């Protein structure tokens, strides 16, 4: 079956923060393409903006990205329920065996490797953890500087976020009773040290 | 082994699109089959799959000179029930089968459009004219 | 060393990474759907920040085609031509597009893309098929990646299977061949 | 219970087996009637004992009919079936069909008897009653008895068009409009409590099938039915018949009077219609409102765009709150959403043709002698006007005007023209 190259997959995947940043330049370096001349500005210079902007801003781009992100796990959803096959139903109560599916299947075709282990209320949330995310592996600003880079890289643990929301979607429950929010409170128990210091938790919240 | 009618219905009971492949009245029939065969999914006269994790398929009933069948497609809530007509059935597995891969071609029919990432959020307008032409591009 | 067919199948089959298409598909059609949704269908100029996508994710995967296949500069047009051809988009989408409409005294030619997984599944609205090109990023990234490699090119596109028409053609016409800098050490 | 269901697909995989392959056969139905009713002694005692009962009786009939209309001819409503070149001859129980009388009592018969056993499965089973019932309905039309008719259909009167099923919708309105038409009086009626006059429900019922069914030109049947043939105030969810856009914005059309030119496309009617008065409300963020209209318009048979005019008007932001068309005897109304923050402004358009009042402080005056001045703009001849002058309050609970030395006045209302006059003031207590 068709493949594509996992580089270039990922490097697009990281690449809405300046895309969902600069849009809203466009909404509220010259050159020539051909005839007329088109505006360019650089990727880490928006995502600098975005740490920087302001509140509401920053905001509208992260429900930007939401959106980004939800349209992308609704999507592939349909995808996976014809592949995989798995065995839920519509509207199934048992939030387990959806998130089993979601850390099992949807993330093992998104990412390289499966979701790690995952807690379990019984009653009301879930908690999703991550060991050393695929996708932000090989990011930093400076030996000294870690405060920033937390705050600076936030809004790229949105698309997955908004994967798990669209995956519910089309799934059953709609985008009105859930709500996840995503984290970096997750500690590294006893893995090997990565690049990347700290895994990521996505706290979903299901009634 | 052509189908006389080809209905897609959503979760909701919305019917998404009761396509014929083209009498006057014949849309009217095909509608009223369709709506008698919606209900037998939420029916316990028959089991439905609840095994292996693959869309099973089954004759639902048959009507006045109309053999429907129907998937519920238990991941989704998507509801197929296409027909076909008895002077074009001989009834025997070759058959059986060959009518369950039309089924996974309409499938991949509906799969295809409602996955074109430019539909806007819920354009029926739009859905259906893009059904209605890949329907009219493969029954032709 | 060896031919660029041997390097492109040796360096794909065994030294990268896989996915499946339809996936990176569906990421892009995400992305131009939304550039669509929240810019009220203005296709005249959402081309113009497909551009600007193309060519920032360009600048930079040129570092990565070089690291892997570690080629010299190209000089002319004739081995730009055939290492675009033959081994840069096999690397990434597995393609192998078709070159032809070679231009006068080899200055500008044409990239033939035979199978586009960008546009894997696509039925564009009514009003964009005469508008919306849905594959800027492409040209766009061929125009950054370019640029890193020192040669100024214009390129665009000439048709497209999803408008209407029979194939899908991107002239790549050179410019001018800017040289490399010196120190301006008085 | 688990017995009965696994004999139930048995045996309909076996009635589907042997139909499929028993073809050609010129005693099939004769064969398949007895081996139905014969099958059928054993369940005779549960909601699905009496699915069961009824699946297979429906089955039953299904194949009477199919057989009594091959052996005779006689079409049952429209039900057609394949023409088959072989005959078949399902003589043996000529006895219900020999008249087409007693034919449709019979058939009568097992509908509702039919109809009793799906009942009786609790609730889990409504759809086959409905359309059961509907069928009932369509018996009663052809047998010409059409006041049971409309008193069965009052139920299902709108029940497939809100549900997507258009062609349903289509057949049951038509049907239940040309019952209603017929008979002579039918004059009061009644769906689930007081009765609705039969105007009403009439012309409701026309104008769903006018906005529901699509075929070009061939409505023209229907909408001469309409306006040859029968009021009280009536209104209506607009959306299904016209579309509106807002057209650019408002500009000066007269002397005295803003203009906003606004096209709406109708195709729910297919001939035009003399409006005779039309109004466009834009609310105010305050909470005020205004009105565009201009009466006495033959709307155009398609797209069309029109210059809708103003009397009174608050100048500011406004966001659009219903548009509204005023046929002779329907309104039609489509209120708008709210929260759009897509305002429209109604600037301060200024003419030379044009009355205005224009207030300010005063120019000359005394030291602590605080006035106003009135002026207006083209006094010239005027029937009449009035003006009316207030203070709004500011702590929110003040009132920093009187216009008196003894009671806190304001207000004082006009009657007469004046080309300029002197307003009279005193401050409260440290106003700026
Ligand atoms: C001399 O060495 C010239 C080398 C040719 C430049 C390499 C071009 C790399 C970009 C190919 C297209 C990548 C896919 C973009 C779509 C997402």
């Amino acid at each position: 079956l068709p493949k594509v190259s996992q580089s270039v997959y990922q490097m697009l995947l990281n690449e809405m923060v300046p895309l969902a940043m600069g849009i809203e330049r466009q909404i509220s370096r010259l050159k020539i393409e051909e005839h007329h001349t088109v505006d360019i500005i650089r990727s880490h210079n928006l995502i600098h903006e975005l740490y920087k902007a302001d509140e509401e801003e920053k905001e509208k781009v992260l429900a930007r990205l939401r959106n980004i992100g939800f349209q992308i796990g609704l999507k592939l959803s349909e995808l996976l329920i014809f592949s995989n096959n798995p065995n839920l139903k519509f509207k199934e109560m048992d939030l387990l065996l959806i998130m089993k599916f979601i850390c099992r299947d949807v993330w093992k075709q998104i990412f390289g490797k499966q979701i790690d282990n995952l807690k379990t209320n019984h009653r009301g949330t879930f908690y999703l953890l991550d060991y050393d995310y695929r996708p932000i592996q090989s990011f930093s600003l400076e030996e000294d500087a870690k405060n920033e880079e937390l705050k600076m890289i936030e809004p790229f643990l949105e698309i997955p976020v908004g994967i798990i929301r669209g995956v519910l979607s089309s799934l059953g429950y709609s985008s009105e009773e859930v709500i996840c929010l995503a984290s970096f409170i997750d500690r590294p128990t006893d893995r090997p040290k990565t690049a990347f210091p700290k895994g990521v938790s996505f706290h979903v919240q299901v009634t | 082994l052509r189908p006389c009618f080809v209905s897609l219905i959503d979760e909701s009971d919305k019917p998404i699109l009761i396509y014929v492949p083209n009498e006057m009245n014949d849309v009217l029939k095909y509608n009223v089959l369709s709506n008698i065969s919606l209900d037998y999914f939420e029916s316990a006269l028959v089991e439905w799959h609840s095994l292996d994790s693959k869309p099973l398929l089954k004759s639902i009933f048959q009507l006045e000179g109309v053999s429907v069948f129907a998937m519920l497609i238990k991941q989704t809530g998507l509801k197929i029930v296409i027909g076909f007509e008895q002077k074009s059935l001989s009834g025997a597995d070759d058959e059986f089968e060959a009518i369950n891969q039309i089924f996974e071609t309409v499938r991949k029919i509906y799969i295809r459009v409602k996955c074109n990432p430019l539909l806007v959020s819920g354009d029926e307008k739009s859905i259906i004219k893009s059904l209605e032409r890949k329907f009219d591009e493969l029954f032709i | 060393s060896r031919s660029l067919k041997a390097m492109g199948e040796e360096i794909w089959k065994n030294k990268t990474e896989k996915i499946n298409t339809e996936l990176f598909t569906l990421t892009y059609g995400s992305i131009v759907a939304q550039l669509c949704q929240d810019y009220e269908r203005d296709f005249n100029k959402v081309n113009d920040h497909l551009y600007s996508m193309g060519y920032n994710i360009g600048c930079r995967l040129i570092e990565d085609f070089l690291a892997r296949t570690a080629l010299p500069r190209c000089e002319n047009l004739v081995k730009t031509s055939e290492v675009l051809s033959k081994c840069a988009f096999k690397i990434f989408l597995n393609i192998t597009p078709n070159i032809t409409n070679w231009s006068h005294n080899k200055d500008t030619f044409s990239l033939i893309l035979d199978e586009n997984p960008l546009a894997d599944f696509v039925e564009l609205p009514m009003d964009a098929m005469k508008s919306l090109w849905y594959s800027n990023i492409l040209c766009g990234v061929l125009k950054g990646s370019l640029e890193m490699v020192q040669l100024d090119c214009d390129v665009w596109f000439v048709s497209d299977i999803l408008r209407g028409d029979s194939q899908t053609e991107i002239k790549v016409k050179l410019n001018r061949i800017l040289k490399d800098e010196i120190p301006i050490g008085e | 219970l688990t017995a009965f269901v696994g004999a139930f697909q048995l045996i309909k995989n076996f009635i589907e087996s042997i139909s499929i392959e028993y073809r050609k056969s010129v005693r099939l139905l004769e064969f398949k009637h007895y081996f139905i009713t014969s099958m059928l002694s054993y369940f005779e005692f549960n909601p699905l004992l009496c699915e069961i009962k009824a699946e297979l009786l429906m089955l039953k009939r299904d194949n009477w009919v199919q057989g009594v209309m091959a052996t005779s001819g006689y079409r049952l409503m429209d039900k057609n079936y394949p023409n088959s070149d072989v005959k078949y001859k399902f003589d043996l129980l000529k006895e219900t069909f020999v008249d087409e009388t007693v034919f449709q009592e019979n058939f009568l018969t097992l509908t509702k008897e039919i109809l009793s056993l799906f009942n009786k499965c609790e609730g889990k089973r409504q759809r086959i009653v409905d359309i059961l019932s509907i069928e009932i309905g369509l018996l009663y039309y052809q047998g010409k008895k059409y006041e049971e008719a409309v008193s069965l259909f009052l139920s299902c009167y709108e029940y497939y068009t809100q549900t997507n099923w258009n062609s349903i919708g289509l057949k049951i309105l038509q049907v239940f409009i040309d019952s209603l038409s017929h008979c002579p009086k039918l004059d009061v009626l009644q769906i689930d409590g007081e009765s609705v006059s039969a105007s009403a429900v009439l012309t409701n019922a026309f104008l769903n099938i006018l906005k529901l069914c699509k075929d070009n030109d061939s409505k023209e049947i229907w909408w001469k039915k309409f306006m040859d043939l029968q009021n009280i105030h009536l209104m209506y969810p607009l959306d299904g018949l016209f579309e509106v856009t807002l057209n650019s914005k408002v500009h000066l059309a007269r002397a005295n009077v803003s203009a906003i030119e606004v096209n709406l496309k109708s195709y729910g009617f297919p001939e035009d219609i003399s409006t005779k008065t039309m109004r466009l409300s834009l609310k105010n963020m305050g909470g005020d409102v205004i009105v565009f209209g201009a009466s006495d318009f033959l709307l155009k048979k398609g797209e069309n765009k029109l210059i809708l005019e103003c009397r009174d008007i608050m100048y500011g932001e406004f966001s659009l709150l219903s548009f509204e068309i005023i046929v002779e005897g329907i309104t039609f109304v489509k209120e708008f959403p709210e929260n759009q923050d897509e305002f429209i402004v109604v600037p301060e358009i200024y003419c030379k043709e044009s009355t205005k009042v224009l207030v300010k402080q005063a120019h000359n005056l005394n030291l602590g002698e605080y006035a106003l001045e009135l002026k207006s703009v083209q006094s010239d001849a005027l029937e009449s006007l009035q003006v009316e002058v207030e203070v709004q309050k500011n702590n929110m609970k003040n009132l920093p005007v009187s216009f008196s030395m003894d009671e806190i006045q304001a207000r004082k209302r006009y009657n007469t023209p004046f080309e300029n006059v002197r307003l009279e003031y005193y401050l409260l207590d440290q106003i700026t």
